[PDB]
Formats: C-alpha cells, sequence, structure tokens
RNA sequence: GUGUAAAGUUCCUUCGACGAGUCGAGUUGUUUGGGAAUGCAGCUCUAAGUGGGUGGUAAAUUCCAUCUAAAGCUAAAUAUUG
RNA sequence: UGACCUCAAAUCAGGUAGGACUACCCGCUGAACUUAAGCAUAUCAAUAAGCGGAGGAAAAGAAACCAACAGGGAUUGCCUCAGUAGCGGCGAGUGAAGCGGCAAAAGCUCAAAUUUGAAAUCUGGCGUCUUUGGCGUCCGAGUUGUAAUUUGAAGAAGGUAUCU
C-alpha cells in the first residue's frame, strides 16, 4: 500500500529525502555493473571476491541428466521402509528375512554414509554408494546390492 | 477401338469373354518409357529413334 | 523407363556430351529474353521430381538472374554508422538466386502458383533457372484432387512467403539442433524467448 | 551502480521488454472455453471415448529411467501380436507409433497385455445394431480406465547374501577397467 | 547383455533382449541389378570428368599419393577421395585387357 | 500498466485456517451481534433448521 | 446397391526402382549460445550406393548408434492496440 | 499438296492479377540515439523506419529428429529446464536445447515401375438433362507420358489357407 510508503511522509520537505547537496541524479556512477575494474573495485573485491577471470575448462553441451544423482544418507535410509511397518521390520528382521530398501525407485542416485543404522539387517539396493556407507551397512548384518 | 469394344460389348451380350472375339494384337510399340523397358527385357526386335529429339 | 537414365545422366555434368549441351543450351538461353516461356522442360524427369505433369494447367518458364553477391546500394559507399556496418562490398543477400528466379516469375505471372524450380545452366554472368507453375483457375487443375491444395488462398505467392523448397531452405526450416534458432521462424522463436509472460498469480 | 553487500543481478530488461508483455488475464476464460471444447468433442461422438489408448514406455536418459509413462502409439509389432492391422486398429481408439520399436520384452509384454486388456473391453456396433445397445454404454475415460501404472518398488523381506567383493570395490574395478581399457588392449595387441 | 550396474565397460540395466525385424528404411545404401545396369549404360555414354582423367594419369605414373591429394582437393572428403581413387584404379584394371 | 499485481497468492493451509476460524466464530453470539445481524430472537447459535 | 468387385489379414520364394551444380568441401560476408566455425548467402571445387546425414574440439584409423536429405499436403492446442 | 517444331497476331472463346486495411502472421532489407560512466568489437538489435506476401489464424508439421536410456517418437503452445551450458574489449552484457508435467492430438502424398491384349487420363466447343454437376459427340492436350498400381511404416510380382 503506498499509504504505508515514505513517499507520504516527505511531502512538505523540499528534497523527499535526498539531500540538498547531493541532488538526486539519473545514473552517478554508470548504469548496471559500470566501473567493476576501475571505480567500483572496491565494492567488488570486498564483497565478491573471484568475480573477474576464467577458471576451469569449458563444457559444450552439456546436459544435466547425466549428472542426476540425489543423495540419502544412513541416518535418512530408514525412512524409505513403509511406515506401517517400520517397527515390525526393526523388531522381527533377521539374516533370514530383512527388509529391502530400493533407493533408486525412491530417487537417489547414491547412498552416503552419514549418520548411524539402527542394529538390523538390511538389504540396500543402490547405483552407488560410498564406502563407509557400504562398510556401516554390512556391520549391521545388512548388504548393499548394486542396480542400474 | 471404338469399333472393337462395340464387338466385345456384343460377345458379353451373348456370354462370351471378349477375349475370344478379338485377336492378339500385333502393332508398333512406341513411348520411350515403354520402348525403354521393353529394350532391356530383349523383347524389342527393331528400334527406331527419331534423329532430332 | 528413360527417366532413371536421364537422372543418371545429368549427374555427369563434366562428361564431354553434357558440357556440349550446355555451352549450346547456355548460348540460346542467353541469346532469349530474360524471362521467357519453355516450351517443355528441358529436363523432364527433373520436372517430373519436382511436381510437373504434362497436363494443360502446368507452365514452365525460363528466367535469368544476375550472379554474384549484393552491393550496399548506398550512395558513394557512405553508410553513415559505425565501422561494423561500413561495409558495401562482399556482402551476400539472404535468398538464392534460385528464390529471385522463383520470385520475379511469379510476379511475371500473376495468374498462376509458383509450384517449384530447379537450375538448367550457369555461366559467369548468370544462372539460369525453370520455375515449374500450376494455373489454380483452370478445370484440369481444380478437378485434380492431387492439386487442388494450391487452389486455396493460403498459397498465394508462396514464393515470396518462402513457402518453396528454396525458400524454407533459405529460412532454415529443417528438424534438429542445427537448426534451433529458425525451426518454427526465426523471428517467431526470437519473439517467443523475448515475451514476457505474467500470470494472474504470479510464480 | 555498484554498491552493498547484495547478490549481483542478471535483470535482462535493456530491449523494448514493454511490447512483449503477456499478462494472462484470460486464464479462467481459456480454461472455461476449454472446458466448453471439451464437452462439445465429447457430446459429438457418445459414446465412443475421447481418448485413443495410448501404450506404456520408458522414460529415456538415466534420470528417468525409473519413471514409465504413456507413449506416443503402439509398435507393428505389438499390434502384429494382438492381431490388429494398423489401419483397422486407428479406427477403434487405438494409436500407432511406425517409429517405436522393441528392443526388449518388457514394455513390449506390457503393451500386449494392455492392449489385449483394452480388446477385451471393446464393443464394436455395426448395422444391426440399435439404439437401445448404444445407449445401454456410458463414455468411458480410457486415459483412467487404463492408467499408467509404475512397477512396484521392490520392499519386504528377502533373505541377506554378501558376497566376498564389496559393492564399492565393484564399482571402482568397473571404473578402472572401463578407463584403461583401450590401452591395455593396445599393449596386448603390441605384445 | 548389459553388466547389470551403473559404471563401467557396458553398463546399464539387464533387460531380456527381443529381435527387432528391421526397417525397410535401413536398406538405403543397398545397391540394385537396376540402378547398376543403368549406371554402367551412362558411364559409357558420358565418359570421365577432367579431374578423373588426371586422376588416372596420376596413377598410373604411379603418384598414389599425389592422386590422393587430388582427390582430395577435388572431392572435398579423404573419405570420398580414398574411394574415388579406389574407382579409378579399378577403371585402370578393367582398361587394361 | 496492465501488468501490475492484481491477484495474490496465499497459501491453501492458511486459507483453510481462516476458514476454520470464520466457521468457528459463526457460533459466538457476541460476535454476530457485533457484526450487525439481527439475531436476539434466536434461541441458540449454530442455528440449525430441517431438512424441510 | 451391376460387390464373381474393392480392401485387409497368415505364410513361402524372387525382388525391392527411393529426388545432383544436390550432398559435401574450401573461402568470403553475415548471423547464432554454437565455441578450429550454428544457420543463411555468394564464389570455387564437386560426389556416392550399405551409400548419405547427424552424434556440439580440429585430424587420420577402427567400430557403434540413429535416421533416410536435396519433391509435396494436413485440423487442434498458439497469436491478435485491426 | 500436307505434317512437325519454335515463335507471333486478333476488341478471337473463357478466365485470372493488380488496389485497400493493420493488431496478430511469412520473408527481405536495415540504423542510430542508448549501455559500456570515454570509445571503435559488443550493446541497443538480428529492434525502429523501408520493401514483398497471406489468413482467420498464419507459420511449422508426420524425422536425413532427440538421444546415449531399461530408450523416446510429426508439428505447436504453456510450466520447467534456466539467467543454466555457452557466447562476451570473458568487460558491460547476453543466452538456447534434450529430458520431465501438461494443453491439443491425425495422418499422409508424389518422382523413380511396361496399361503395352489395346491413354484405360484430361480442358474446351456443340447438343441435351434432374445443372456447385450428369450423359452424348467432336476437336484438342498428351506417348518428350495423362490414368490405375507403390511411398520405405513399406511395397511389387508369383504361389498360398481361407477367412473378415
Ligand atoms: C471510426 C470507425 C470506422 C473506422 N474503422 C477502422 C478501419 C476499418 C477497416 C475496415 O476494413 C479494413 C472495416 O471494415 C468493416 C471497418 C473499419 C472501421 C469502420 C468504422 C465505421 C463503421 N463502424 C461500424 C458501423 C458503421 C456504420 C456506418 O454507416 C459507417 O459509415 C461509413 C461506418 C461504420
Ligand atoms: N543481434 C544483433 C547484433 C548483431 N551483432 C552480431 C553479434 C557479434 C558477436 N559474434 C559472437 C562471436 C562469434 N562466436
Ligand atoms: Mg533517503
Ligand atoms: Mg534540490
Ligand atoms: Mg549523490
Ligand atoms: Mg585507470
Ligand atoms: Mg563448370
Ligand atoms: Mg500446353
Ligand atoms: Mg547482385
Ligand atoms: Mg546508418
Ligand atoms: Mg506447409
Ligand atoms: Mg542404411
Ligand atoms: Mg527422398
Ligand atoms: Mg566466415
Ligand atoms: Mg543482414
Ligand atoms: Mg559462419
Ligand atoms: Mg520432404
Ligand atoms: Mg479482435
Ligand atoms: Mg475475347
Ligand atoms: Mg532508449
Ligand atoms: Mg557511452
Ligand atoms: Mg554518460
Ligand atoms: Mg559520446
Ligand atoms: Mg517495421
Ligand atoms: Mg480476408
Ligand atoms: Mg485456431
Ligand atoms: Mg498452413
Ligand atoms: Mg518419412
Ligand atoms: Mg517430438
Ligand atoms: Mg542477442
Ligand atoms: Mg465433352
Amino acid at each position: 500500500p503506498t499509504r504505508l510508503t515514505k513517499t507520504r511522509k516527505h511531502r512538505g520537505n523540499v528534497s523527499a529525502g535526498k539531500g540538498r547537496i547531493g541532488k538526486h541524479r539519473k545514473h552517478p556512477g554508470g548504469r548496471g555493473k559500470a566501473g567493476g575494474q576501475h571505480h567500483h573495485r572496491t565494492n567488488l573485491d570486498k564483497y565478491h571476491p573471484g568475480y573477474f577471470g576464467k577458471v576451469g575448462m569449458r563444457y559444450f553441451h552439456k546436459q544435466q541428466n547425466h549428472f542426476w544423482r540425489p543423495e540419502i544418507n544412513l541416518d535418512k535410509l530408514w525412512t524409505l521402509v513403509d511406515s506401517e511397518k517400520k517397527d515390525e521390520y526393526l523388531s522381527k528382521s533377521s539374516a533370514s528375512a530383512a527388509p529391502v530398501i530400493d533407493t533408486l525407485a525412491h530417487g537417489y542416485g547414491k547412498v552416503l554414509g552419514k549418520g548411524r543404522l539402527p542394529e538390523v539387517p538390511v538389504i540396500v539396493k543402490a547405483r552407488f554408494v560410498s564406502k563407509l556407507a557400504e562398510e556401516k551397512i554390512r556391520a549391521v548384518g545388512g548388504v548393499v546390492e548394486l542396480v542400474a | 477401338k471404338k469399333e472393337r469394344l462395340t464387338k466385345e460389348a456384343a460377345a458379353i451380350a451373348e456370354g462370351k469373354t471378349a477375349k475370344d472375339v478379338s485377336p492378339k494384337p500385333v502393332v508398333v510399340k512406341y513411348g520411350l518409357n515403354h520402348v525403354v523397358s521393353l529394350i532391356e527385357n530383349k523383347k524389342a526386335k527393331l528400334v527406331l529413334i527419331a534423329n532430332d529429339v | 523407363g528413360a527417366y532413371k537414365y536421364l537422372e543418371e545422366l545429368q549427374r555427369k555434368k563434366q562428361s564431354d556430351v553434357m558440357r556440349f549441351l550446355y555451352r549450346v543450351r547456355c548460348w540460346e538461353y542467353r541469346q532469349k529474353n530474360v524471362i521467357h516461356r519453355a516450351s517443355r522442360p528441358s529436363r523432364p524427369d527433373k520436372a517430373r521430381r519436382l511436381g510437373y505433369k504434362a497436363k494443360q494447367g502446368f507452365v514452365i518458364y525460363r528466367i535469368r538472374v544476375r550472379r554474384g553477391g549484393r552491393k550496399r546500394p548506398v550512395p558513394k559507399g557512405a553508410t553513415y554508422g559505425k565501422p561494423t556496418n561500413q561495409g558495401v562490398n562482399q556482402l551476400k543477400y539472404q535468398k538464392s538466386l534460385r528464390s529471385t528466379a522463383e520470385e520475379r516469375v511469379g510476379r511475371r505471372a500473376s495468374n498462376l502458383r509458383v509450384l517449384n524450380s530447379y537450375w538448367v545452366n550457369q555461366d559467369s554472368t548468370y544462372k539460369y533457372f525453370e520455375v515449374i507453375l500450376v494455373d489454380p483457375s483452370h478445370k484440369a487443375i481444380r478437378r485434380d484432387a492431387r492439386y487442388n491444395w494450391i487452389v486455396n488462398p493460403v498459397h498465394k505467392h508462396r514464393e515470396a512467403r518462402g513457402l518453396t523448397s528454396a525458400g524454407k531452405k533459405s529460412r532454415g526450416i529443417n528438424k534438429g539442433h542445427l537448426f534451433n534458432k529458425t525451426k518454427a521462424g526465426r523471428r517467431h522463436t526470437w519473439k517467443k524467448h523475448n515475451t514476457l509472460s505474467l500470470w494472474r498469480y504470479r510464480s | 551502480a555498484i554498491s552493498k553487500n547484495l547478490p549481483l543481478l542478471n535483470n535482462h530488461f535493456r530491449k523494448h521488454w514493454q511490447e512483449r508483455v503477456r499478462v494472462h488475464f484470460d486464464q479462467a476464460g481459456k480454461k472455461a472455453s476449454r472446458r466448453q471444447s471439451r464437452l462439445r468433442k465429447a457430446a459429438k461422438i457418445a459414446p465412443r471415448p475421447i481418448d485413443a489408448l495410448r501404450p506404456v514406455v520408458r522414460a529415456p536418459t538415466v534420470k528417468y529411467n525409473r519413471k514409465v509413462r504413456a507413449g506416443r502409439g503402439f509398435t507393428l509389432a505389438e499390434l502384429k501380436a494382438v492381431g490388429i492391422a494398423p489401419k483397422y486398429a486407428r479406427t477403434i481408439g487405438i494409436s500407432v507409433d511406425h517409429r517405436r520399436q522393441n528392443k526388449s520384452q518388457e514394455t513390449f509384454d506390457a503393451n500386449v497385455a494392455r492392449l489385449q486388456e483394452y480388446k477385451s473391453k471393446l464393443v464394436i456396433f455395426d448395422k444391426k445394431t440399435k439404439a437401445s445397445e448404444v445407449a445401454s454404454f456410458e463414455q468411458v475415460d480410457v486415459s483412467a480406465t487404463f492408467p499408467v501404472e509404475q512397477p512396484a518398488p521392490e520392499s519386504g523381506l528377502r533373505a541377506v547374501e554378501v558376497p566376498e567383493q564389496t559393492a564399492y570395490r565393484t564399482l571402482r574395478l568397473a571404473r578402472n577397467e572401463k578407463k584403461y581399457k583401450g590401452i591395455r588392449e593396445k599393449r596386448a595387441k603390441e605384445k | 547383455a548389459k553388466s547389470g550396474i551403473a559404471a563401467g565397460v557396458n553398463k546399464g540395466r539387464k533387460t531380456t533382449a527381443k529381435e527387432v525385424a528391421p526397417k525397410i528404411s535401413y536398406r538405403k545404401g543397398a545397391s540394385s541389378q537396376r540402378t547398376v545396369f543403368v549406371r554402367s549404360i551412362v558411364k559409357e555414354v558420358a565418359g570421365l570428368a577432367p579431374y578423373e582423367r588426371r586422376l588416372i594419369e596420376l596413377i598410373r605414373n604411379a603418384g598414389e599419393k599425389r592422386a590422393k591429394k587430388l582427390a582430395k582437393k577435388r572431392l572435398g572428403t579423404h573419405k570420398r577421395a580414398l574411394r574415388k581413387v579406389e574407382e579409378m584404379t579399378q577403371v585402370i584394371a578393367e582398361s587394361r585387357r | 500498466k496492465t501488468w501490475r499485481r492484481w491477484n495474490v497468492k496465499v497459501n491453501h493451509n492458511e486459507k483453510r485456517y481462516a476458514t476454520a476460524s470464520a466457521i468457528a466464530a459463526s457460533a459466538v453470539t457476541s460476535l454476530v451481534l457485533a457484526r450487525g445481524h439481527r439475531v436476539e430472537q434466536v434461541k441458540e447459535l449454530p442455528l440449525v433448521v430441517s431438512n424441510e
């Protein structure tokens, strides 16, 4: 709403909050990112270091579908088990019958190894796993089954 | 051709196949595509080619 | 038939026979008017390939179009701008000489629809084209189920709108990534990519 | 022109952008008219469904392998497997795609089952058919009657079987073999 | 057919292969008796191009490397130059009887 | 300009929150009276009538 | 209705024509996000028959994948200061 | 004494084109002010002005496509991809596409084939009728190719079990 703006409060005061000396002007300093190497260097060097220059190699026609690989950690791995059967699986799970967790079918590409698992065997199906994630899954008596 | 077709329609009126009433034609073949295919199929005995094509 | 032989022989353009025929026909076409009516296709096979039929209502014009680039038609070469726009020579027209041939022929025979065209011969000063046109008011065309379509008014001066084979070639109307800018029309694509789309509930 | 600790922006408004501003004031009007077109098209041809039966196909790319969606048309092999000619199929509400082929058996079998299910529910009228029988039918929605269903992810209990080689080691060895396959083959050929 | 894992050579999910009937469009490059015959008659009627005769002279004068460089300069690509030089050597072999 | 913002988005859950609050407020006699409704001769709120 | 017609359907054999100053190449100018060159155009060169095109780093060698150019028509969803 | 080819003439029989409108559409041609705190590449902008051509939509369109998958499957538009890959005195700036969700969905036609036991094709004149046309007849076009048959998804020619 305009009735809440300071334009309504500046009415009657000559300069509208812009100053009598400075005199709000069109474009003092240039337009946009002008002078980034000359008179706005003190700003870009302080707040955006690394702005100028090239780093790394180009990649013509980069298709981001190639690099799709969402991560799921181990402390979040048991959320893919059915909620209505999680407590039963956590109790009655054994080497003879352990829950299967299909991470790809839930939308994940790599299993990472942050956190701690319940000391309960699981069968984890993944496209990729980290070394520690698979070591921790095997330690609770589980296994990682690679899929594609 | 009109007279031949009239005869064949008379024969089909009589109940005949219209192929018996008309003898097999022995005529000159013409048409460039037709004659070229006849030569390629070794069916032409003699070809006369115009000199001003 | 003979059309296969005609096709294979026109591909040997540097053979003695074809060179002789091209010399003689280039002289004759240069001796005629810039635009003239051809009593028949000089390449019946090529005309067949391009939609010509030996019927009443199909017409052939031969036309002669000057070769080379497009000199900028500014007086004394002064462009009055920035140095990037100071070129006068070595500039090129964005349409082909085939398209220019089609458009001038269609302008001359304004009662016909330009169906298509083909190259016939060439020298240093001219390229020679034969343009296949169709009469939309002829009943042999109007009652032909394969050629009624060109009687409809959306095909008025299709050669002037780039809807012939040469025109679509110069417009870049092809499928794939090499034609991203021009697949559905260059200016349409630019307008689409430069339009600010605002919805009622802004996202 | 540049001031404070603020993000650097890319506001592409240096052309005559205000001449190409499309505001969708007609969103509700287009919704309503779109609904009316949809009702008229359905009532014109009732009880024939407005949607042709579409196949089920795997989505391309490594990112959408898992998903399965509606394709464009059933392949000629699939229609051959259910004994329908494509020319006839286009006239009984089945979509045909001459471009798609069946390298693998799974999608082929899924679409053959889908075609056989549609064929069992199909009822083709004729001259002998009366309006009482035609009125005995309701216009179904084919897209909902034969929905595209994602295969269920494997879940439940299964025996744990631990190979001697870890999965991480398997992936590392596969990467190494792919990376050095060419140079190793060249070395073996030279040797 | 696939390795069943997400990395390495022949990566990807295993599927049951189904034999695919080849499309007729894939026969496009194949030659036919009609085109071989017509092209042989057209070669007899037309003859050779000037650069093709020059190629033949270089091949006769043992300039295989020169003939390759000429055929690439004329035709444009190295693959087409290789096929043209092979065709002109077969022409010489068919002209030596 | 026509590309001024005219419609405003509200979270669906918050809109439902407010709907529930208004429905609940319809059963408070003091609120209905301050709202201005001549409800002094209605014996109780909510006022429920038979399906005829 | 002139339905010994027209069309589809299974299998075997023999075949299976498929667009040239065009593709493609060089160079010049312009253009493109297209970067040893995205498209277009001029000029020079100029093909082939499992050939040809594409596979976003130029080249040769070897594979693989995918389409089938240089001819043509076609409603709807889209645009609309008249 | 006559054909054919090419080219003419006629106030010959019958037609057709031009010009107008401007919001959208298909092309050509084409700036500079401006931004870069100067300025020449760049930007404005493949925009304004100029020229040619349409329709109720236009254009595009049934892959010489996208991809690199377990593969998708004509064209168009929306949402997203994405202010991203990339381009850029790598400065100011600029900048798409594939996938994915949806709206709408619709497919096809020639050329290249000997009808060769029969140019089976078509404009026009004349006559007639039930006249957006049918029938008869006569010239003409056309074999330097008009019909039927096939369009790569195929398909053709033979044989084939018969069915719908
Ligand atoms: C001032 C408004 C005019 C001008 N504009 C713009 C351009 C234009 C172009 C058109 O074609 C390109 C067109 O075609 C219809 C109409 C218009 C309209 C016509 C309108 C008058 C017209 N309004 C409707 C009724 C009416 C009755 C009359 O007696 C009568 O007297 C002259 C005129 C009318
Ligand atoms: N878009 C209107 C301006 C035209 N200026 C042409 C752009 C020049 C830049 N070329 C990019 C560099 C080549 N990769
Ligand atoms: Mg202030
Ligand atoms: Mg002041
Ligand atoms: Mg100040
Ligand atoms: Mg300085
Ligand atoms: Mg030459
Ligand atoms: Mg004529
Ligand atoms: Mg010129
Ligand atoms: Mg100027
Ligand atoms: Mg079109
Ligand atoms: Mg092939
Ligand atoms: Mg083709
Ligand atoms: Mg250049
Ligand atoms: Mg230009
Ligand atoms: Mg270039
Ligand atoms: Mg085409
Ligand atoms: Mg209006
Ligand atoms: Mg007259
Ligand atoms: Mg300005
Ligand atoms: Mg300045
Ligand atoms: Mg200034
Ligand atoms: Mg200045
Ligand atoms: Mg303008
Ligand atoms: Mg109109
Ligand atoms: Mg519409
Ligand atoms: Mg159209
Ligand atoms: Mg096709
Ligand atoms: Mg597509
Ligand atoms: Mg730009
Ligand atoms: Mg008549």
